[PDB]
């Protein structure tokens, strides 16, 4: 008589391969707005 | 080393790439013997595939597809009841889309010759040559028999006559479809096919 060979592959042996690491190069590339150029054009040289 | 590590094809990879791995060595730091993932493989030669007009395609055709070897034979009542469902399975889950889906090859169980074209006959999807050692080859690679004919290495019998594998391009178990199994789904257990997740590449 044969030997019936032994399938058998467990929770902790089936379910589970190493997945592929996911791909995160991504940062938060933000346009500085340039400073407003400033004239609240002062007292002295805008009356006299 | 998938699914397993005593199998024809397994050794056959392994003396194949690490010959290659090693030539590249005396060519040029390279790791020896090569790790199971960066060892690569052709999983069926040039002249193995046929399909229902007797023309042989190459392995790179099946890309995009996911495909499963079918391991049948023509006098077993299991495969007589399995194959209309199997064929229905076939015919519909491609019909209903706008790209091919599924694929099948077959590898054969089956006692001779003539039995074995008839039995082809009847299937339209892709099939390996009788004599073609490769059906062996992956019959021993994916631990499927009727009876214990030839010695397994102390590992098991993962499937009986018939059986549908679905396979990746490294000859990984993808997954198992439970017709025959420790789950013994009798034609029903084709649905838990996720050929979105599985795709030969």
């Amino acid at each position: 008589p044969p030997t019936l060979p032994f399938h058998g592959e467990s929770a902790y042996r089936t379910d589970y391969v190493p997945k592929p690491l996911p791909e995160v190069a991504k940062p938060v590339e933000v346009k500085l707005p340039p400073t407003l150029p400033f004239n609240a054009q002062s007292c002295y040289r805008s009356e006299y | 080393s998938q699914p397993v590590f005593a199998s024809p094809l397994n050794v056959e990879k392994r003396r194949l790439n690490e010959e290659r791995a090693l030539m590249q060595a005396q060519k040029a730091n390279i790791q020896l013997p090569p790790n199971y993932g960066d060892m690569d493989l052709i999983l069926f030669p040039e002249g193995s595939l046929k399909n229902s007009n007797n023309t042989v395609i190459p392995q790179s055709h099946l890309k995009g597809k996911s495909v499963a070897l079918y391991f049948a034979d023509g006098a077993d009542p299991k495969c007589a009841s399995l194959l209309p469902f199997l064929l229905n399975y076939y015919r519909t889950m491609n019909e209903g889309g706008a790209n091919q889906k599924i694929e099948i090859i077959f590898v054969s169980l089956d006692r001779d010759r003539e039995a074995f074209e008839s039995h082809r006959a009847h299937m339209p999807w892709l099939s390996i040559d009788l004599e073609n050692p490769l059906t062996e080859i992956l019959k021993r690679h994916f631990r499927v028999m009727k009876e214990y004919e030839v010695p397994t290495y102390g590992y098991g019998s993962r499937t009986g006559v018939p059986s549908v594998i679905v396979i990746g391009s490294d000859g990984r178990e993808a997954q198992f479809l439970p017709i025959c199994s420790g789950l013994e789904e009798g034609d029903r257990a084709l649905l838990r096919w996720d050929w979105r997740n599985t795709k030969f590449a």
